[PDB]
């Protein structure tokens, strides 16, 4: 079964940059997509970005299209989520989900991280 | 008994790897007392330091083979050059592992370069295989390096010389202009749908943005691209409907460096079965067994490593690359076949057109719409200025029979006599009721206009260039603004060596006119 | 007050060119070019390029002449990335400096004394052309420059009549029985060759073991393949055809004045006719930062140079536009002579017939239905060359067009 | 095809008659 | 954004009734070219990752049992359980799964009491 794991809790500077990792295994790192979201404590997951590991290919929110940049190593099969400017309300957690697809049909996210806290 | 490898890698885990590997390539060799010291130099922006430091390093430590694995280079240069020709000076073979560019290719430049990973040109040969799939020779090819394009159209040249067949259309220009829609418009007239694409993301993306504000993205367009031009902001204006092409374990450096490795060791244990050992020196004599370990490298065959068969050309490509099919199935990249060494195995998945059904839209059409060219001549085409405003006098015979004319356009001088004075005139005659005949026999129209000069055609070499060229209305029909020459044409070798011809509907000779 | 940089590697006259530098009248010209000698070896590129970081980085170094007396095409070769990495000017006249590679970088600065290879197959085709030997085979190796040759002969040609074609690649070995084997398809007279000097040996190996180099068959070949009159390779065939530049009239002084001359020329024009000279920061160490001011217009202005009836313009690609060329014969003792000189499309053969290594001379007279005699076209088909001797000196002939109805039997 | 068929019978005749069998 | 309604906003039953739960969305989310509704039912229960309970409308994941019943097309849209469980206790949210439809947007949600 794939896992995909994140990196620990962090405490930046308002302002500052933080740049979080999630390694993934367990399935083909390249032919698949893999979201980042953000999710406030007491609220739901707010869609950030998709990039394709395959291409290269990114979409970002265009909330945060301008604060958010997005990363890949095919070596280490980790995804990278670079978010710069870092202001109070970035204080929430993120996660990244691998997307599930069937016979070629996207069919939700079907993997999660276990989560990261950015204070 | 001791072989220097030297290597240019940047990430630690990989240089653990290539030491890992380096400590393996003497397990299964036996007990034998040669030995493997690694040792890999790290990345520095500048090209010039780091080039002097390469080779000094290098020649210190008198190294057999050099590996470059750097994928992502910030800078899109792609220039592990230098390494190679520092190699050559003294015949150091050097391997290839990530960039594909074609230059590499040519030995005349680089006499002691390598790689394992196919240019784009194969993907050509992939192409032509889906040509012998489909059915398709009328193709569209648009480049834009001019670096490679020569080398890609010579590689489809050579793929066509089977079926003998020819690419409707080439373009090749400058990349970084934009006012591209009017050779688009051109490609746009033909018959060919099929268009195919091969240059970098920027370019690729220009082009896909045209043809969708040209809407040349409709139904029964049929395009193909390789893996560059479905990449970075490329994908972001990428049409729907594309079929791209996406090479297997492309950018897969750990099992890249393992089958590279292991190829080096058992060429290395195939050259140690030899006599005359020779080693560098420590940097004016070349290495006296350059050529002949390189020989000796070329014909080395496998049967190990992840990715399968691997052998080299005499080019010392790689052969039998194993290919995977992508289609832009609403903005997602989802698998429709799978390409072996020779053949293309389509997987269960449906591949989608830009238009409507999925089957194959032939890339064919029709225009009954025919330019006619010709030439003024005195008994069979009559030209007559217009009396008021585009208006031909409807003279008649002496024998009942109304005079049917045509409206010809036409420069009115030569250019030394006119400038530029071009009006819509009356031609009528002999030729002219010939083609209104045949218009009369066969449904089609037809848009008549002149020759710009009044030569019948000659194959004139450049003043200065030497390039042959035609001219007069074999100039005007070769360069495919003219479809039809019906004039009093005289039947030669010469010319039925270019084109074709119907049965003549004249007998004569030649004569001499006095008074 | 430009800085001019002399590299000298090898024996040669270094004060006579000393003297011979302030040779040059450029006293019409506000430029005081500031000329440094230095004395190098050939011990590795590495030397070279601390020797030219060294100068440039001391004296502001705007332009570098290097004169060797190798034979080896890798000193232009790596001197190109020099040229095309920094902004000033390289010139190569003399020695290993001068034989001409592929190409030159779109940023190169780095241009040679010598002709191009079509212009060097033009001269070739004016001899045969010469002397009636219209029959001939061409093979070479696959160095770089043939796909060119190869094509400016077959344009140029486009009665000649070319049989046999061959191209040999001598990177794999054991294939001698196999370069045995396909010489049997030479069959002109006259085979032409390009490659290279240890190639060249090679294949006179093996065409002295096929025995097809005797008396019937005479070579001609290009510059390279000669390079140094000095030394004789083993076993070069007496009666080896081959032009080379003008080493012997036109001496390394002269080189010298001449580079210094185009570019404190081409330097004058670049601050004249735009008002401003490039002349950045020289800074060996991080050159990056140093090729802000790229010229543009100087390149522009180093192909366009007279010097009082020396039109010292260059090409595109690097070379040289009104070359100086002199051709050489290998006699019975191992040497060259001087045979002839080739210059503005012109030939000239002090020989008026080429001497050999039944036949039987025939004397006749101008008669009117039965031997008409007209003057060269400025010989065409059906016609015979004839040769009219001029008594006034050295004796001297001029040919001529004899036809008629004797002639015809 | 066509110019065959026009060559076999006498259209070509009512050419000539238009343009080249006509005289002064 | 297509604007997903779900209805209703919570419900409390006992254990072995059946339920109802309706996802309307502003847009039709059926493509007329393959006829399929890019509607996606999930169970996110209290600190847990949200777990996709059923796809394309109609459509049960491998693990979801068969009482869970997926209905509704084109912009009205229906998740029944014709035996409802404890452990289906959670807040169920319907998302549009169309990719020309971007960006991805979801319903206010269902509470599921017991
Ligand atoms: C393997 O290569 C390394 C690196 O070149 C050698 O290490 C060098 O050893 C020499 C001699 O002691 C030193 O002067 C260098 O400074 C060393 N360089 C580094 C980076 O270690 C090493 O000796 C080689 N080992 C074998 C077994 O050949
Ligand atoms: C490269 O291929 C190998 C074998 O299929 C695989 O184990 C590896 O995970 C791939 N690349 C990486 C580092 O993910
Ligand atoms: C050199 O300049 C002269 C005078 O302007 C011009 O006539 C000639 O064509 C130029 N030649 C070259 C080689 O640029």
């Amino acid at each position: 079964q794939g896992q995909m794991q994140q990196s620990g809790a962090e405490l930046v500077k308002p302002g500052a940059s933080v740049k979080l990792s999630c390694k993934t295994s367990g399935f083909s790192f390249s032919t698949s997509y893999i979201n980042w979201l953000k999710q406030k404590p007491g609220q739901s997951l707010e869609w950030i970005a998709w990039i394709y590991a395959g291409t290269d290919g990114t979409s970002y929110n265009q909330k945060f299209t301008d604060k958010a940049q997005l990363t890949v190593d095919t070596s280490s099969s980790t995804a990278y989520m670079q978010f710069s400017s870092l202001t109070t309300d970035d204080s929430a957690i993120y996660y990244c989900a691998r997307e599930g697809i069937y016979y070629g049909n996207y069919a939700g996210f079907t993997y999660w991280g276990q989560g990261t806290l950015v204070t | 008994k001791i072989v220097n490898i030297g290597a240019v890698l940047s990430t630690r885990k990989h240089e653990q790897m290539f030491r890992e590997a380096v400590n393996q390539a003497n397990k299964r060799h036996g007990s034998w007392k040669i030995q493997l010291n690694a040792t890999s130099v790290t990345h520095k922006p500048n090209a010039i330091q780091m080039a002097l430091s390469v080779c000094e390093d290098l020649i210190s430590s008198q190294v057999y083979a050099i590996l470059v694995s750097h994928p992502p280079t910030p800078n899109d240069h792609f220039t592990p050059t230098p390494v190679s020709y520092t190699a050559g000076f003294y015949r150091i073979p050097v391997l290839g592992l990530t960039t594909r560019m074609s230059i590499y290719s040519d030995k005349s430049i680089h006499l002691s370069f390598l790689r394992t990973v196919p240019p784009y040109s194969h993907q050509s040969s992939v192409w032509f295989e889906m040509m012998r799939v489909y059915n398709w020779n009328h193709i569209i090819l648009l480049v834009s390096d001019d670096h490679e394009g020569r080398a890609a159209q010579k590689r489809l040249e050579t793929l066509l010389e089977e079926r003998e067949s020819k690419a409707e259309k080439v373009l090749q220009f400058d990349p970084g202009t934009k006012n591209v829609t009017a050779l688009l418009m051109e490609a746009r007239d033909l018959e060919a749908r099929v268009i195919i694409l091969s240059a970098s993301e920027d370019d690729a993306a220009t082009v896909y943005r045209a043809a969708a504000m040209l809407n040349m993205t409709g139904s029964g367009y049929v395009w193909l691209v390789g893996e560059r031009e479905i990449s970075g902001n490329a994908l972001r204006y990428a049409p729907d409907g594309i079929i791209g092409l996406q090479l297997i374990n492309g950018k897969n450096e750990s099992a890249h460096i393992s089958d590279a490795v292991g190829v080096v060791a058992q060429a290395v244990h195939e050259l140690l079965e030899k006599e005359n050992i020779t080693d560098p020196p420590r940097g004016t004599n070349i290495w006296k067994t350059g050529p002949l370990f390189k020989r000796v490298l070329m014909s080395s065959k496998y049967a190990d490593g992840v990715t399968g068969r691997v052998e080299f050309n005499e080019d010392g490509d790689r052969k039998f690359a194993n290919y995977s099919i992508m289609n832009l199935q609403n903005r997602k990249l989802v698998q429709v076949g799978i390409y072996n060494g020779t053949h293309v195995i389509p997987n269960d998945r449906k591949i989608i057109w830009p238009g409507g059904e999925t089957e194959k839209p032939r890339g064919y059409q029709m225009s009954t719409r025919l330019k006619i060219v010709t030439i003024h001549q005195e008994p069979f085409v009559y030209v007559k200025p217009t009396m008021s405003d585009g208006t031909c006098k409807e003279e008649f015979t002496v024998n009942g029979d109304p005079v049917k004319k045509v409206i010809c356009t036409g420069p009115n001088d030569t250019s030394p006599g006119s400038p530029r004075h071009t009006v819509p005139q009356c031609c009528y005659g002999f030729c002219v009721d010939l083609l209104i005949k045949l218009a009369r026999t066969m449904n089609f129209t037809y848009e008549v206009h002149l020759v710009a000069d009044g030569k019948f055609g000659t194959q004139e070499r450049v003043n200065n260039s030497n390039k042959k060229e035609w001219n007069g209305m074999m100039g005007e029909l070769l360069s495919g603004q003219a479809d039809m020459i019906v004039a009093p044409l005289t039947i030669n070798n010469e010319r039925a060596q270019y084109i074709e011809f119907s049965k003549p509907f004249k007998y004569q000779g030649l004569t001499i006119l006095v008074k | 007050s430009i800085g001019i940089a002399v590299i000298l590697v090898g024996t040669s006259d270094e004060v006579a060119i000393k003297d011979a530098h302030e040779k040059d009248d450029f006293h019409h010209l506000s430029v005081v070019p500031r000329v440094e000698l230095v004395a190098m070896n050939e011990t590795d590129p590495k030397s070279i390029i601390t020797r030219i970081c060294d100068l440039m980085s001391d004296r502001k170094i705007q332009g570098v002449v290097l004169a060797d007396d190798t034979d080896q095409e890798a000193i232009a070769q790596i001197l190109d990335f020099i040229s095309a990495q920094t902004l000033t000017p390289i010139l190569g006249i003399h020695g290993g400096s001068s034989m001409i590679m592929a190409d030159k970088d779109e940023s190169s600065m780095f241009f040679q004394f010598g002709p191009s290879i079509e212009q060097q197959a033009s001269v070739m085709l004016n001899i045969m052309e010469e002397y009636d030997w219209y029959i001939f085979s061409i093979v070479t190796t696959y160095f770089p420059g043939y796909q060119d040759f190869v094509n400016k002969i077959r344009s140029t040609i486009e009665g000649w009549e070319l049989e046999e074609v061959l191209l040999l690649d001598m990177s794999l070995d054991d294939g001698d029985s196999k370069i045995q084997n396909q010489l049997k398809k030479l069959q002109s007279p006259i085979i032409l060759l390009y490659c290279t000097k240890e190639e060249a040996t090679y294949i006179f190996e093996v065409a002295n073991s096929v025995g097809l180099t005797g008396y019937g068959y005479t070579w001609i070949v290009p510059s390279l393949v000669a390079g140094d009159t000095d030394t004789v390779p083993s076993e070069f065939p007496t009666g080896l055809i081959s032009v080379s530049y003008d080493e012997w009239d036109y001496g390394l002084p002269a080189r010298v004045r001449d580079g210094i001359a185009i570019i404190t020329t081409a330097a004058s024009d670049m601050l004249s006719e735009h008002s401003f000279i490039p002349e950045p920061k020289s800074s060996c160490y991080n050159t990056h930062e140093k090729r802000i001011y790229q010229s543009n217009m100087l390149n522009r202005y180093l192909i366009n140079v007279t010097f009082e009836g020396r039109n010292l313009s260059f090409s595109e690609d690097g070379y040289q536009m009104h070359p100086k060329l002199v051709i050489i014969l290998l006699n019975k003792e191992r040497k060259w002579e001087r045979v002839g000189k080739w210059k503005d499309k012109s030939l000239q053969m002090k020989y008026y017939v080429w001497p050999r290594m039944d036949h039987l001379s025939i004397v006749t007279l101008e008669e009117a239905p039965f031997v008409i005699v007209e003057s060269v076209d400025p010989c065409m088909r059906n016609t015979v060359p004839c040769q009219k001797r001029i008594i006034s000196e050295e004796p001297g002939y001029i040919k001529k067009c004899c036809k008629g109805f004797c002639i015809d039997i | 095809l066509s110019i065959l068929k026009s060559h076999e019978n006498g259209f070509m005749e009512d050419l000539d008659k238009t343009w080249v069998r006509y005289q002064e | 954004d297509i604007v997903m309604t779900q209805s209703p906003s919570s419900l409390a039953v006992t254990a072995g009734e059946k339920v109802t739960m309706r996802c309307k969305s502003s847009q039709s989310l059926l493509w007329s070219v393959n006829q399929n509704n890019y509607l996606s039912w999930y169970q996110q229960k209290q600190g847990q990752p949200p777990k996709l309970l059923i796809y394309g409308a109609s459509i049960r994941e491998s693990w979801v049992p068969d009482r869970f019943t997926g209905s509704g097309s084109g912009t009205d849209f229906t998740l029944t359980i014709s035996n409802v469980h404890a452990e289906d206790l959670a807040v169920y949210y319907c998302q549009h799964n169309h990719g020309s439809f971007l960006p991805y947007t979801f319903g206010g949600g269902t509470k599921l009491e017991i």
